[PDB]
């Protein structure tokens, strides 16, 4: 909190990690793609698809 | 100079045309027929290859093994062909065995036996020819690539017909069919090196007087052809090399395009890996790929026929994981037609063809297929002077023209054999066909 209570330290803390954390968020977002990157995407049944790849 | 082709007729409407050499001492006499396996149907598709077997298996007089002495006798031979449009039987011979040849080719195409016995045997014959053209992976290719452009149309069909009907072929519908389209007006007596015209026409005459007419008398080479864009994927990756064809809808034999449609082929060119010079090829698509080591070979084609055409290239390669950009880079050479071209490019392929058309024609068996072929899709030789007429016409304008209405945009037929893994869906080989830039 920065003090006792919920106040005006909490505010100006959360503004910025509230500006920070989506950026890290991207990040994440990013790196679980490129670790899908390896198998590729899943498809509906469950099986392979490296005999039937689109663009 | 070469000498001049002399040409006549006779009474029922079969023409002579001949072109003597007096430096050669073989001839090549032989009769191109306007005819081929697109004048079947779907029920006797295979009729026109079945009997250029049964031609060789005996006639009324001479029995199969007579047939071989007679010919083994002169000391030449007989070969012969069918395409989809084109008969040909031919006999290259000595100068004074051709009233012989002359003879046996009269006695084959109008007095075969075609008898039950000899058909069963070569119903096995043809059925194993099924099974043995899958090596001719060129060929595989080809027959592919009409019958997916020309979907359910007689273009689209097969030469050697379905197995199904390889079975049921009898000697009747044989019968019908060289009856039907083996007529006088549609076959043409050619003589090329040493013979004499009069002495040609006098020997057809005496054997192809007997000839019929047929009902309606259209000029030779007279034929609608509605073109499929499409694809046909044979993968096979057990297939160390990749062939693949891609091809759009051409021009007829008589088109005002067919000059325009030869220089843009020419632009585009051939390449072989194998052939010391190719890597000094003006081609620009040669040029990328000899240094990039894209493929084994390319061959540039623009193949006719009466009343359409198929205008593409043929590819090799061996580089599994560079078939994308092989492919890419070929239509973005076809798209430069369309873009770029200018008098450069032109004038060089002009140069290229003057001589090509005339360096072609180096025995007597090339000439006389060049005589029958022309005869028999414009009804007409065209005179090397003409030729050179009509090429000089063709402008950097008239191929910029032709490229915009012919490739620009335009739906491919696209066939890969082998591993083809690399090779993308239809939209991403046909989105190549024109330039966001332009």
């Amino acid at each position: 909190w920065g003090g006792f209570s919920v106040g005006n330290p909490t505010l100006q803390r959360f503004f910025a990690l509230h500006y920070l954390m989506p950026f890290v968020l991207a990040v994440f977002a990013l790196l679980h793609l490129i670790a899908l990157h390896t198998a590729g995407s899943s498809n509906p049944l469950g099986i392979t698809s490296n005999v039937d790849k689109l663009s | 100079v070469s000498p001049k082709t002399r040409t006549s007729n006779l009474k029922n409407g079969l023409t002579i045309a001949s072109e003597s050499n007096p430096l050669v001492q073989t001839a090549t006499v032989g009769v191109w027929i306007d005819a081929g396996s697109r004048n079947e149907n779907a029920y006797n598709n295979g009729t026109a290859h079945f009997f250029e077997h049964l031609a060789f298996k005996g006639t009324d007089k001479r029995s199969q093994h007579q047939l071989e002495l007679d010919i083994e006798n002169m000391g030449g031979h007989l070969n012969a062909y069918t395409s989809r449009e084109s008969t040909v039987y031919y006999a290259k011979s000595f100068k004074d065995d051709v009233p012989k040849s002359v003879e046996i080719l009269a006695d084959i195409l109008q007095h075969s036996k075609l008898a039950e016995s000899a058909i069963d045997r070569e119903r096995e014959v043809i059925t194993r020819e099924l099974e043995e053209v899958n090596k001719q992976y060129e060929e595989v290719v080809f027959d592919h690539l009409h019958a997916t452009a020309f979907m359910n149309q007689p273009l689209g069909r097969t030469i050697l017909g379905p197995r199904e009907n390889i079975q049921t072929i009898t000697n009747t519908e044989l019968r019908k069919f060289i009856t039907e389209n083996y007529t006088a007006d549609r076959m043409v007596l050619v003589g090329a090196g040493a013979v004499d015209h009069d002495a040609l026409v006098e020997l057809a005459e005496k054997y192809f007087s007997h000839l019929p007419s047929s009902q309606s008398p259209v000029p030779l080479g007279t034929p609608i052809p509605n073109f499929v864009g499409s694809e046909v994927r044979l993968r096979d990756d057990t297939m160390p090399v990749a062939h693949i064809a891609i091809a759009v809808e051409g021009v007829s034999w008589t088109s005002e395009d067919y000059y325009t449609a030869l220089v843009a082929q020419a632009i585009i060119g051939n390449y072989d890996r194998a052939v010391g010079t190719s890597r000094h090829q003006g081609s620009r698509l040669s040029n990328i790929v000899s240094e990039n080591n894209l493929a084994n070979s390319f061959q540039s084609f623009s193949t006719s026929y009466s009343d359409t055409g198929l205008w593409g290239i043929y590819l090799t390669s061996e580089n599994t994981t560079q078939i994308d950009d092989l492919v890419h880079f070929t239509l973005k050479e076809w798209n430069r037609l369309s873009t770029s071209v200018s008098n450069l490019q032109v004038e060089r392929a002009k140069s290229q063809l003057k001589a090509g058309l005339l360096l072609s024609l180096d025995g007597t068996t090339y000439v006389a297929e060049d005589i029958g072929r022309q005869l028999t899709t414009l009804g007409r030789r065209v005179t090397p002077a003409e030729v050179e007429a009509k090429l000089e016409a063709v402008t950097e304008h008239d191929v910029r023209a032709w490229a915009q209405k012919t490739l620009y945009d335009k739906d491919i037929a696209l066939v890969g054999l082998g591993p083809i893994e690399g090779l993308y869906d239809y939209n991403r080989i046909r989105n190549d066909m024109s330039m966001m830039r332009w």
